[PDB]
């Protein structure tokens, strides 16, 4: 069991390397590299 | 408050009790399931 919380805990955090298809898995770089009517796409994307 | 009913006599009954204890061991492939023997969707699969 605590190896289990451990693991599930370790994929949730390298969930957040995942793109989901956008641009790139970082949310600073795509906000500050994209307008706003596509950044929000992608942020979309990234949150769903 | 005077009065006790006795059994004279006894019945040996035998009662079917039916309980599940295991399902079909299904396995599921997620690459070939949603992705089915092309790249480009396991491509973008991986960005998920
Ligand atoms: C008890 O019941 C059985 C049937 O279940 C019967 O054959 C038997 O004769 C009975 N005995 C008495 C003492 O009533």
């Amino acid at each position: 069991v605590v190896n289990q919380n451990a693991q599930a805990l370790n994929t949730l955090v390298k969930q957040l390397s995942s793109n989901f298809g956008a641009i790139s898995s970082v949310l600073n770089d795509i906000l500050s590299r994209l307008d706003p009517p596509e950044a929000e796409v992608q942020i979309d994307r990234l949150i769903t | 408050n005077n009065s006790i009913a006795i059994p004279t006599n006894f019945t040996i009954s035998v009662t079917t009790e039916i309980l599940p204890v295991s399902m079909t061991k299904t396995s599921v492939d997620c690459t070939m399931y949603i992705c089915g023997d092309s790249t480009e969707c396991s491509n973008l699969l991986l960005q998920y």
